[PDB]
C-alpha cells in the first residue's frame, strides 16, 4: 500500500523470518604459530 | 701385588688328606631358596618358613643362614634376578611355552656375564665372537634388529622403516639375543621400558644351582647348537606336592652344596658385572 514495490534488497524489518538462525557450513583453513619446546629439536641425529 | 696368578703351586701326590670340612662350610656359608609363589600358594601356611629353617638346623645349618626368597614366576624373575645370597638355590617349575625363557634365566644366572651398555638410539653393534650376546631386560622388550652391509645400508630392511626391522625376541621380560658375528646392526628397542647390554661370557657362575621341578631336562645353558652339556648344578626333580619337593632339598642339602661351590660369589647381588 505504497509507492516503493518492487525493489530489489532486504529490508531490516524482520530479517529473521521466523528463523530460529541462518547458518552456514564450510571448512576453514589456518597456519597460526605455536610455541614447541617440547621438541628440543636436535634429534635428526646421524646415527654411525 | 698380584694374588700370585702367574706362579706355580707345586704340590705332591703323597701328602695325606685333611680332614672333612662340611661342618666348617656349614657354619659358615648361607644356603638360600628362591621358590615361585605357587609354592607358598599350595603350601597354604606362613609358619612353613619358620618350619623349614628349623630343619635345616637339624640338618646342620646354624639358624640365621638359610634365607627364603620368592618370586611371581619366572619371566617375572628373569627381569633383574638379584641373586643376593651366598648358596642359591633357584627352584623352578617346568610348563610348556616357557622352554626357553627357562632356558635364558639358567643361562644367565648359572654364567658369569660381563656387561657393558649399549646406547641404542645412537650407535650400531657388532657382536665379538662365540661368548658375546646382547642381554635385554625390562617390562616388554621387543628387539627389532636390522644388519647393515658394508655400505651402511640394510640388508633385508631400511633403517628408516622400522617396520622392515627383522623381530628377533618379542614381549619378553628377559632376552639373550644372538646375532651373526660381525656385522653392524640397527637395533630399535622401546628404551622407555627396557635396557639392553652386550655381554660377554666369562666362566661359570659356580655358586647358583638350579633345580627344575617338572618335565624333561630342556635347559639348553649353551646358545650353540652343536653342544648341550649337562652341568651338576642343573639338577631335576619330579613333584607333585611342594612340601615334598622342600622335604628332598632338606634332606639332601649336603649333597647339593657338595656339588656347588662357595669361592665363586660376588660382592654386588647383581647377576653380571657392569663394567660402564
Ligand atoms: C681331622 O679328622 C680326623 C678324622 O679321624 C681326626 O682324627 C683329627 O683329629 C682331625 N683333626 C684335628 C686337628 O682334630
Ligand atoms: C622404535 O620404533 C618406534 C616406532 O614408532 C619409535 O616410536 C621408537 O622411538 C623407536 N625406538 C628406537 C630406540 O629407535
Ligand atoms: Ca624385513
Ligand atoms: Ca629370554
Ligand atoms: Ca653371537
Ligand atoms: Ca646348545
Amino acid at each position: 500500500r505504497t509507492r516503493t514495490v518492487n525493489l530489489y534488497g532486504l529490508p531490516a524489518a524482520n530479517p529473521n523470518n521466523g528463523n530460529e538462525y541462518y547458518e552456514i557450513s564450510g571448512r576453514f583453513s589456518l597456519i597460526s604459530l605455536v610455541p614447541t619446546n617440547d621438541d628440543y629439536q636436535t634429534p635428526i641425529m646421524n646415527s654411525v | 701385588q698380584n694374588y700370585g696368578l702367574n706362579i706355580p703351586i707345586t704340590g705332591s701326590m703323597d701328602t695325606v688328606y685333611s680332614n672333612s670340612t662340611r661342618e666348617e662350610v656349614f657354619l659358615t656359608s648361607t644356603l638360600c631358596l628362591y621358590y615361585p609363589t605357587e609354592a607358598s600358594t599350595q603350601i597354604s601356611d606362613g609358619e612353613w618358613k619358620d618350619s623349614l629353617s628349623q630343619m635345616f638346623l637339624i640338618k646342620g645349618w646354624p639358624t640365621g643362614s638359610v634365607y627364603f626368597k620368592e618370586y611371581s614366576n619366572i619371566v617375572d624373575f628373569s627381569v633383574d634376578p638379584q641373586l643376593y645370597c651366598d648358596y642359591n638355590l633357584v627352584l623352578m617349575k617346568y610348563d610348556q611355552s616357557l622352554e626357553l625363557d627357562m632356558s635364558e634365566l639358567a643361562d644367565l644366572i648359572l654364567n658369569e656375564w660381563l656387561c657393558n651398555p649399549m646406547d641404542i638410539t645412537l650407535y650400531y653393534y657388532q657382536q665379538s665372537g662365540e661368548s658375546n650376546k646382547w642381554i635385554s631386560m625390562g617390562s616388554s622388550c621387543t628387539v627389532k634388529v636390522c644388519p647393515l652391509n658394508t655400505q651402511t645400508l640394510g640388508i633385508g630392511c631400511q633403517t628408516t622403516n622400522v617396520d622392515s626391522f627383522e623381530t628377533v625376541a618379542e614381549n619378553e621380560k628377559l632376552a639373550i639375543v644372538d646375532v651373526v658375528d660381525g656385522i653392524n646392526h640397527k637395533i630399535n628397542l622401546t628404551t622407555t621400558t627396557c635396557t639392553i647390554r652386550n655381554c660377554k661370557k666369562l666362566g661359570p657362575r659356580e655358586n647358583v644351582a638350579v633345580i627344575q621341578v617338572g618335565g624333561a631336562n630342556i635347559l639348553d645353558i649353551t646358545a650353540d647348537p652343536t653342544t648341550n652339556p649337562q652341568i651338576e648344578r642343573m639338577m631335576r626333580v619330579n613333584w607333585k606336592r611342594w612340601w615334598q619337593v622342600f622335604y628332598t632339598i632338606v634332606d639332601y642339602i649336603n649333597q647339593i652344596v657338595q656339588v656347588m661351590s662357595k669361592r665363586s660369589r660376588s660382592l654386588n647381588s647383581a647377576a653380571f658385572y657392569y663394567r660402564v
